[PDB]
C-alpha cells in the first residue's frame, strides 16, 4: 500500500508543475489579447483619416476640373480674337 | 486540395487550389466569387502577407490550410 | 492505521482528478487563447495597410494640389495676355 | 495612372496620364515628349484606333494598359 502512495505522491507534485506552466503561459497570452481591442481602434482611426482625406482630395478635384473646362473657353476668346485681327 | 479565405468579420469560404497555384491566382479565383479585385487584396499566412509571384507550396499551403484576407481601401 | 492511509489516499483520488480537471480546464482556455492571437498579426497588418492607404491619399492629392495651383497662375496669364 | 505607347517598330514610351484625359489630350503628350506631331498619330487600343474625342475612360483603358503608335503615311493632313 505504501508503493501506491508514492507513486501518487510525485505524480502529483510533477502534475503541478504543469499547471504551473499553463498559468505563466496564460499570463503571456492575455497580455497579447489585451491589445486586439486597440488594434481595431487603430484600425478604425486610420481608415477615417483615408476617408477624410479622400473627401478633401475629392472636392480638390472639382476645383481642377472647373478651371480646365474655363481655361478652354477662356482659350477660344484669346484664340478666335487674335486669329480674327492679322 | 481546398483551402480556406477568411476575413476580419468572420466570414469563411472555400477554394478548390492546386499546391503549385500563385497567390497571383488565388487572388483571381477571389474575385470570382467575392467579385473583389485583386489589387484591393492582401493575404496572410503564418503573419506574413503573401507574394503574386509565390505559389502556395512556396508558403507551403496545405489543404485545408486557412488563409487571411484583408483588403485595401485605394487599390492601385 | 488502516483507515488513516486509506483516508490519506482519497485525499489523492481528488487531489489528481482535481489536478487534471483543472489541468483539461486550462487546455480548453488556451485553445480560445490560441484563436484569438491568431488575430494579431492579421490586425496589425490591416493598420499598416490602411496607414499605407492614407498616405498614398495624401500624396496622390498633394500633387493636385501642385497642378491645380500651376493651372490657376497660369489662367492669370491667359487673362492678362488677353486683354 | 501610367501607360505604355508602343511602336511596331519596337520603341517604348511611358506616360503620365488620367483616366479622364482626352486622347486628343495624349497625342499632344507624346509630342512633347518625342517630338510626334499628333495629326500623324494613329492609336490602337483593342484593334480599334482611338478618337481625339473620347477619353480613356470611354476605352476602358485602365492603369497601366498599353496602348500602339502607328503614324500615317499621309502628312498632308
Amino acid at each position: 500500500l505504501r508503493q501506491q502512495l508514492q507513486q501518487a505522491e510525485e505524480a502529483l507534485v510533477a502534475k503541478q508543475e504543469l499547471i504551473d506552466k499553463l498559468k505563466e503561459e496564460a499570463e503571456q497570452h492575455k497580455i497579447v489579447m489585451e491589445t486586439v481591442p486597440v488594434l481595431k481602434a487603430q484600425a478604425d482611426i486610420y481608415k477615417a483619416d483615408f476617408q477624410a482625406e479622400r473627401h478633401a482630395r475629392e472636392k480638390l478635384v472639382e476645383k481642377k476640373e472647373y478651371l480646365q473646362e474655363q481655361l478652354e473657353q477662356l482659350q477660344r476668346e484669346f484664340n478666335k480674337l487674335k486669329v480674327g485681327c492679322h | 486540395m481546398q483551402i480556406f479565405v477568411k476575413t476580419l468579420t468572420g466570414k469563411t469560404i472555400t477554394l478548390e487550389v492546386e499546391p503549385s497555384d500563385t497567390i497571383e491566382n488565388v487572388k483571381a479565383k477571389i474575385q470570382d466569387k467575392e467579385g473583389i479585385p485583386p489589387d484591393q487584396q492582401r493575404l496572410i499566412f503564418a503573419g506574413k502577407q503573401l507574394e503574386d509571384g509565390r505559389t502556395l507550396s512556396d508558403y507551403n499551403i496545405q489543404r485545408e490550410s486557412t488563409l487571411h484576407l484583408v483588403l485595401r481601401l485605394r487599390g492601385g
